[PDB]
């Protein structure tokens, strides 16, 4: 029923900051809808990087955070570094199912 | 060092069922949930379902019901997942990955999927 919608792909440059986002077809989402970011690094390799949205991954740089802004779910990367080059994928957790949403192409060094 | 193992692949004539199996180490299994996930490009994930080690209890995606089994075998540490009639479409990437039902909400360790070519 309800559909996640995300930047298709955002483009950045080395040292700089960047933030990601992520909408609910619902509502405002906020800290109940438990927004994970995946972090997918070419070649089909999975990593969760933040969960119960500020809640960093172990092992995961600094320069990475989740929060809410606004009425959506959030991603901040800070002096992004190539290695950070990967699709960012959002989910959240309505009633009785997760909702992937559509992934962001984080192009690093653009 | 958590990890989660897939075997890599299946190839199968259509209409053809198959069980797909997870195995996980380095932590303890029946703490955490397992979750199934499918990907295939257009943006691909969604979300098979979920079993509950302890329960053997599931909750799945109502797209997915006539189709998968979740099932577990506690003793090796294995989650499955069976499909039943692969019609086609299927053709796609069958990821396990860890959840804390229990926890800091994320999923975690994923397992390096098993692919599905009809
Ligand atoms: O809610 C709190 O008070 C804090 C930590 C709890 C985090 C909430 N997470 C959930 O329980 C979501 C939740 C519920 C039912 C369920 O079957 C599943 N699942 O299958 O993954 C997740």
């Amino acid at each position: 029923q309800a559909v996640v919608t995300q930047e298709s792909a955002l483009t950045t440059s080395p040292g700089e900051t960047v933030t990601l986002t992520c909408r609910s077809s619902t509502g405002a989402v906020t800290t109940s809808n438990y927004a994970n970011w995946v972090q997918e690094k070419p070649d089909h390799l999975f990593t969760g990087l933040i969960g119960g949205t500020n809640n960093r991954a172990p092992g995961v740089p600094a320069r990475f955070s989740g929060s809410l802004i606004g009425n959506k779910a959030a991603l901040t990367i800070t002096g992004a570094q190539t290695e950070d080059e990967a699709i960012y994928f959002c989910a959240l957790w309505y009633s009785n199912h997760w909702v992937f949403g559509g992934g962001t192409k984080l192009t690093v060094l653009e | 060092q958590v990890q989660l193992q897939q075997p890599g692949a299946e190839l199968v004539k259509p209409g053809a069922s198959v069980k797909l199996s997870c195995k996980a180490s380095g932590y303890t299994f029946t703490s955490y949930w397992m979750h199934w996930v499918k990907q295939r490009p257009g943006r691909g994930l969604e979300w098979i379902g979920r079993i509950d080690p302890n329960s053997g209890g599931t909750k799945y995606n109502e797209k997915f019901k006539s189709k998968a089994t979740l099932t577990v075998d506690k003793p090796s540490s294995t989650a499955y997942m069976q499909l039943s009639s692969l019609t086609s479409e299927d053709s796609a990437v069958y990821y396990c990955a860890r959840y804390d039902y229990y926890g800091s909400s994320y999923f975690d360790y994923w397992g390096q999927g098993t692919t599905v070519t009809v």
